[PDB]
């Protein structure tokens, strides 16, 4: 990780130069932090710095809660990221929320969280074909399944009463991705429980796994039908979003992966 | 032969006066002023004062203070009204001459008696804000009315060419319907111009290059509307001050009489030296961008008393000595404080906090930050008040009032959220650590 | 030097003897003054000292409590409106801090806080607005408890500074610590007392002697004096 | 029973303020007249100031007068003004200037403002009273203060002065009004070049995209609102210095016409447009009546327009034998205010004996006062004709020939008639020389 | 319809008797009046004729000749600036007109012409500005010859009209035929004789009576009278 | 032609109605005519009455001075008028002299004389081959030649006096054409004299051909001198003429047809 510390130290000496440049003009505390806020170049390095810190934070998170990558999911981590990071900016370039140092984080934490829900599900599909998993693997991923589940949910609860007690604003979209992150933990909720009975039984279960996939296919359809009832609210008010059609498009794909799969089994 | 020397002097001076009025070129101005110098060699008074107000102000000549004073003494012995005024300014600001306020006052009173107008404005403000003399309605009212009458009798004819009050420490009851119709017309013009056929990114390629044809006369329309509106506004201010001063309609009032005669006089025609001093601040000549600001500060501008205190603040003026540069900036900060400027009161508190010029006195800076806070709701005054509250600077230390000051600093502006955030985090961290240690 | 010392121009004429009382006059600090109408003047200047306090401070009047007992017994006291609160100080009975909450239609809630109740050769001096002025305080405590200091009753000091045209109003309100307050009073009465008067700096007079062949008053000043008296 | 009177008037007040349609205005006026049946004064004056004027109700002069009697019996402030105007201009009632003056003064004592306007002007141009400074000045001040207070808030609605035949008195000060004028004209030059899409070449004008030029002209109208508003504050303030003592010395005769150039703009001069509109769809009985109030009030536009309407004998209130004397009166009033065409029309009225007897001397001096002061080539040529035929004064030639000569250079369009005139003059001269 | 007959309203109280001399005041012409503040009034107007000349014009003063005699001796004359020519009028010597031709640099050409030299029960009345106003005519000639009269020296009549704000200036310039002119002079002294005074119409006075129970004059223009006296 | 008398009756009726239409609206002499000066349907009519009136005037004079058209010079007049009417129309817009109905009558005299000048040229070549000519033909031509000489001489005297007092204006180029108009009347004067001496003697003259060739060389040299002077005076002042190049080529051809013909002959 010598190159990783190289990127951090060079960037720290870059943010160390900007906060020294701003200090030399305005010698006092409060005008320094004000001048770093308003001037477009000093804000971009801090934008660049914070992306580096979360990059190291994600890898440290990926180190602790994931022992070793199977070298077949990082591209699956990559494409769903630039789906989500394009999703957030498109909503931001629609809603006229403007560049402010209070909501640019919230889209990036939205980009942060959504990746690990993808990293949850790829780890549980590998669990479906894992014949040697210890109790330390099983008992520690359920904590990650639970802990970021509630922290997303309580921040959704922080948001949905902010939108209710103020009016229709940019916080309306925020809880809606939080809502499908809310289903995202309820996705790995059912998948752990159905995994729990497969490991303890030394025999395949035919209708049990079929009903397990049938239940997960059901709520995964209901979760998207609330989310389509989310988006369709926004034609009458504000403006045509021209975004969130990409996971509109996969949403009904998951439904057709559910309705036709149930019809063939029935 | 002496009369022939006088005959040649006016012959020399008239050519320079014609060249100055007929050409705006810097080389033409320098040649006309060299003619004025050769006129002043034979002690021609109109040329004496015309070169005296450029040898000292540094705008059309190489600045040289000592020659300007050496001929100012001759101009006062003869009895000029434009020589006693600037000699009073020299004896007031301590500019190349040892300082004394009494000599400044007597020179200013005789320059007012000579019928000058800068000395009238100076004595009016110095009687208004109680500098050097006793505060009063009457003397400031007289010496401001005698300038307001002249500037209206100048603007009702010539229109009173505009000037914009630019601030160095910032950049570097009549007229509602006209204003609302004017911005409404502006926004309709702007949406119409932005409708167009994409007036920016058109089909383009190598561009049509047909011509915009809209910008210069649009700026001309705005500029002449600005000049017209400021004309009408100070017309209305003159009439309001007359009707508040004579007693018709509303009785005699002193205060809003002088505050309108003051705004009338300030918007006058000697405010082009605001631009002359600012333009002498670019191109890096501070030695003449602080003297054309010191005069406008003695006259009573709050733009000039702040620009000349900002210029004296960063140690750039090389005329006033290094051991007298901060008191001569403290004085103008103090004068620009009482005229209702937010930054002036904060910087006065900073001066009393760091011991600039005066001795270090935290309790005295406390009152200045307090007055910057409660009067004008300036965020940085709340924040610095919280900082003094936080570690007991000048008063007893307390956490909860410091927190109160930080939250209303946060509410006071949409700009101050970040530093009050990292202040409240550091305050809670120190409090938690101290409680842990207990 | 500063902007405190006041000067006043005087025109006594030709004959004038330099006063030996107050400020000092010395004969080198002279200026010869010519106006536009070729009238010659001789202006003398005062020495800028304004020092000491030898004003013969002898007062046989009563104590400062004498000038305040009627203000206590009049029982008609002032108010003040703030951005949120309303500080009502009543001299001699109590100080009241409250805010009215106007519920929509029927209820009016009051958030009341109690600031207290009343059941030396050098005068201490408080720096208001950057000027030193000598005061008279009123020590006071036993207010309502403050939860910040484990139900300690509030304490406050009442500050007295004269102002010759006053209506017993409040200039400013300050909180030095939590649940300990400071309030000031502008009253027109208590600087009949010798020491709590506004320390006006003495006016250093400037005289301009009139040389022979010139009048004692300059001509342009002569008609300037009639214009504003008529315009007054 | 009084409770239902005001309630019906409230419906008309709501409909009139809430709707500008013709049928809605007619219904609101019918409701106002129904409220005026039981002598409701506010609605009575509101239906009066439209029933006599026209363009809202059918015109009934006698009913207006017969209810003006009760309106002035109560002491209504706008009841005195219009009935004094009725007695002044000879409208359906025998004319008498003294009764008109007392009714006008009592309307001005009722707090009305049109009465104050009319008293200031009739004091100013010596009509029915001695010419005086002070009372013309205070009557114009009592209106200009209110007009200034209104234009400071509401923005000062712009009304186009249209003519139907279409000291410090040089500019009454300078500066601010001049700068307002060049700001106006540079914004005018800005908008006109912007519409130009002759260099479109498949673009620019966006294929009949009118949605640019519409708000162009509305921004232009709003800029005109702002510029005339600021102009009127400028004139009012220069006038307020010129009146009392300041800037310039005490000067009556160059203050009352600056006040009058504020009072004229005002809000009362919206009746100019609804009189011009009434003229453009027949209804000659309605423009000659709305113009007479603005003519007695003091406008120079309306005194000319009312004289031009009376000139062609379509005005139906006045007798056909008394149409010309009133037209002569309004032409004479428009002459004193510096209108050019009024002076020549007065000259023609004395020339053909229109209303008065034929008398060439007054015609000649009227043509002259049009000539040397306003430099009108029309009066030059007409007095040259007056010379060449020897009417009024002695007969000779060279005075006519020079008058035709400066008639030629005075205006560019006077090239042809001076040529055909000096052609016939030379023909007569050569025929007389041959006869000699 | 007789614009130039004035009027003035006054408030002489409750008890008043109509004057007999001058104009005649009748009774049927009265009008009942009220302002906004419920004050009843009665205004009476006289007959607006102002005819005849029964002003008792008695003048023991001499002829109009000696009043202008001081203007002969003083020889202090004013001038007049016109579009091209400059009509110089001097009284008792001659009238002169000239136009300066400013050549470039050294010399000034002059075009000096000469109007003339001076070495009845019904008074004559002329029309200026449309109003009838008396005048005293004078006659003189023997000027420069004009070729369009075949070498005939010019003649002109000099006009006298009074104005209290006049300083012997020229109102206008006119001519009736070729090389025969008419010059109008405004002199301030001659109008003091009654027959040469400016014909101003007498003011016809309308009096409004105050019925008792009301002030002598309406309560509104009291403060309006106080309003102008403070401005 | 009866149709020529028909359109001329219809022409006066058209101008007869507009003035009466103008007289009804504006009742006095002065304002009824200025309406004709400024308003577009009134003023556009009145000059083409004046155009056909000067056509009828030129025709009625032509019958008095010429007995009958030979039906051979009618076509020669037709094109020569057609070029010149464009040369006069182009000169009026290039000089930027604006529409003033007092100068329109001035060049209508110029084209009327120039048309009648060409009629003298087409009558003097026929007189060369005329064996039966009466004394009336000689008298009616020597009256036309004398009358055109003085009027050309009177118009340059107005022009060269106008160019000295007023200055450089449109009057300068008109007197230069009138000076050129003097040149073509000088040619016929020699040609008439050389042919009058031919008819009085019953024998051909060999010196008449040499005298006609030498004089055409003389008038050819003065024609090209007047053209080259008008070029030089019009480039220094005002703007580019861009006219009078069509008859410059004809004058250059006339110089070529005279000098080079005499060089080949002698
Ligand atoms: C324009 O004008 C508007 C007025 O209409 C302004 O409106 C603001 O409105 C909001 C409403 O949400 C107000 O916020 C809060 O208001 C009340 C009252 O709180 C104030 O009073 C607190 C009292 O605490 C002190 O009281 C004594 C004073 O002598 C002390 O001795 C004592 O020790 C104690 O410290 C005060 O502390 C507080 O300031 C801050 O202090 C706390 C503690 O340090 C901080 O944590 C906070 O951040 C707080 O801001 C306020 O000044 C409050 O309601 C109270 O009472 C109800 C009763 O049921 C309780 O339920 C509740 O819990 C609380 O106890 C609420 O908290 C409310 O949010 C705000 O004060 C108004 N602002 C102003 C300036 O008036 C609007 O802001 C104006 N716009 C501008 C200026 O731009
Ligand atoms: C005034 O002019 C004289 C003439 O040369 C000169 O000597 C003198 O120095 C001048 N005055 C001053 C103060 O320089
Ligand atoms: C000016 O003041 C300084 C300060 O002591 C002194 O040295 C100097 O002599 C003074 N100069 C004059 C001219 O008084
Ligand atoms: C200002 O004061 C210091 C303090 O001793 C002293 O050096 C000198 O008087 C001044 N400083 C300089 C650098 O001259
Ligand atoms: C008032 O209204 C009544 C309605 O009945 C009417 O009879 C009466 O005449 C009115 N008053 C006057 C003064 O006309
Ligand atoms: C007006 O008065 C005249 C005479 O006084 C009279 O003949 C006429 O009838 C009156 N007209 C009206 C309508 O009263
Ligand atoms: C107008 O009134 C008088 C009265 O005789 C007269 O001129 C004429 O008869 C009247 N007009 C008509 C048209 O009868």
């Amino acid at each position: 990780m010598f190159r990783t510390a190289v990127m951090m130290a060079a960037s720290l000496a870059l943010t160390g130069a900007v906060v020294a440049h701003a200090y030399y003009l305005k010698h006092q505390f409060y005008p320094t932090v004000v001048y770093l806020t308003k001037s477009s170049p000093s804000m971009a390095v801090l934008y660049i710095q914070a992306f580096v810190l979360v990059f190291l934070l994600g890898k440290v998170m990926g180190k602790v809660f994931f022992g070793q990558l199977r070298a077949a999911e990082m591209e699956h981590l990559l494409e769903r990221s630039w789906y989500a990071v394009t999703e957030t900016c498109l909503a931001f370039t629609v809603f006229r929320d403007d560049f402010s140092p209070r909501f640019v984080a919230l889209f990036t934490l939205l980009l942060f969280l959504k990746c690990f829900h993808w990293l949850a599900e790829d780890r549980v599909d590998f669990m479906e074909r894992s014949p040697n998993i210890s109790w330390l693997f099983h008992c520690r991923i359920v904590s990650l399944m639970f802990l970021l589940g509630i922290l997303d949910f309580l921040f959704v609860s922080h948001a949905y009463h902010s939108i209710l007690t103020r009016g229709a604003s940019v916080q309306l979209v925020f809880g809606f991705e939080y809502a499908i992150l809310m289903t995202m933990v309820l996705t790995i909720f059912i998948k752990y429980v159905l995994h729990s009975v497969d490991l303890q039984s030394e025999n395949p279960w035919d209708n049990k796994a079929v009903y397990m996939l049938y239940t997960e296919l059901f709520t995964g359809f209901i979760k998207v039908l609330l989310y389509m009832a989310f988006m369709t609210i926004m034609i009458k008010v504000h403006t045509f979003p021209l975004f969130a059609i990409r996971p509109m498009y996969l949403a009904m794909r998951q439904f057709k992966k559910a309705v036709t799969d149930a019809i063939m089994s029935r | 032969a002496k009369r022939r020397q006088m005959q040649e002097a006016e012959m020399m001076y008239q050519t320079g006066m014609k060249i100055l009025n007929g050409s705006n070129k810097k080389s033409q101005k320098r040649e006309a002023y060299r003619y004025l110098q050769k006129a002043a060699s034979m002690n021609h008074t109109k040329a004496l004062e015309r070169v005296s107000y450029a040898l000292l102000f540094g705008d059309y000549l190489p600045q040289n203070i000592q020659a300007a004073r050496e001929m100012f003494e001759k101009l006062t012995e003869e009895g000029s009204p434009k020589g006693q005024t600037a000699l009073g300014f020299l004896y007031a600001s301590g500019l190349g001459v040892n300082s004394s306020q009494a000599k400044a006052l007597v020179y200013y009173t005789f320059g007012a008696l000579g019928g000058n107008l800068i000395a009238h404005m100076v004595l009016g403000y110095r009687y208004w804000a109680g500098i050097g003399v006793l505060q009063s309605c009457e003397s400031a009212l007289t010496h401001y009315r005698l300038v307001a009458n002249h500037v209206a009798s100048d603007i009702s004819l010539t229109g009173g060419s505009v000037v914009q009050r630019i601030r160095l420490p910032d950049e570097v009851l009549y007229g509602r319907g006209v204003q609302v119709n004017y911005d409404l017309a502006l926004k309709y013009f702007q949406k119409a111009a932005e409708q167009g056929w994409v007036d920016g990114q058109l089909q383009l390629g190598s561009m049509y290059y047909n011509g915009i044809g809209v910008k210069r006369d649009y700026k001309q329309a705005l500029k002449y509307f600005n000049l017209a509106s400021q004309g009408g506004h100070i017309l209305a201010f003159y009439n309001l001050a007359q009707m508040h001063a004579s007693g018709t309609g509303v009785m005699r009032s002193c205060h809003t009489a002088v505050e309108l005669f003051k705004n009338v006089c300030e918007r006058g025609r000697w405010s082009e030296r605001l631009m002359t001093a600012y333009n002498s601040y670019k191109d890096g000549d501070y030695n003449a961008a602080v003297i054309q600001y010191l005069l406008l500060a003695e006259q009573g501008y709050e733009v000039a008393q702040s620009n000349a205190a900002f210029i004296l603040d960063q140690r750039e003026a090389s005329i006033v000595g290094e051991n007298e540069t901060y008191p001569r900036a403290l004085l103008h900060w103090n004068r620009a404080a009482s005229q209702g400027y937010t930054v002036a009161r904060i910087k006065l508190g900073d001066y009393h906090f760091y011991g600039f010029g005066t001795d270090v006195d935290y309790e005295t800076a406390f009152i200045h930050y307090r007055l910057a806070s409660e009067q004008q709701h300036s965020a940085q005054a709340m924040f610095n008040l919280g900082y003094m509250h936080e570690k007991g600077l000048g008063i007893k230390q307390d956490i909860h009032l410091a927190k109160r000051f930080y939250d209303m600093a946060a509410e006071a502006s949409p700009d101050a959220q970040v530093p009050v955030f990292l202040a409240l985090c550091k305050l809670g961290v120190v409090y938690f650590l101290q409680y842990i240690r207990e | 030097l500063s902007d405190d010392i006041p000067f006043r121009v005087n025109w006594p004429g030709t004959e004038f003897s330099l006063p030996t009382t107050g400020v000092l006059y010395k004969e080198d600090n002279y200026v010869i003054m010519t106006t536009a109408h070729k009238e010659k003047y001789k202006c003398i200047l005062p020495l800028v000292t304004s020092g000491d306090e030898e004003e013969e401070k002898d007062y046989k009047g009563p104590n400062p409590r004498e000038l305040l007992e009627p203000l206590f017994k009049q029982s008609s006291c002032s108010y003040r409106i703030e951005s949120y609160w309303t500080y009502e100080v009543c001299h001699g009975k109590h100080i009241r801090q409250y805010h009215e909450e106007k519920e929509t239609g029927q209820k009016i809630n009051i958030h009341e806080y109690y600031l207290g109740n009343m059941l030396s050769n050098e005068i201490p001096t408080k720096n208001i607005e950057g000027q030193m002025t000598p005061y008279y305080p009123v020590g006071m405590g036993n207010g309502t408890p403050c939860s910040l200091k484990q139900n300690r009753p509030r304490s406050s000091t009442v500050m007295y500074i004269c102002h010759p045209e006053s209506k017993h109003e409040i200039l400013s309100v300050a909180e030095v610590t939590t649940c300990e307050y400071e309030v000031v009073i502008l009253t027109p009465l208590l600087c009949s007392h010798p020491k709590y008067r506004f320390r006006a700096s003495p006016v250093n007079d400037i005289f301009c002697q009139s040389l022979p062949g010139s009048p004692f008053k300059p001509l342009t000043l002569r008609q300037l004096e009639q214009q504003e008296e008529i315009l007054r």
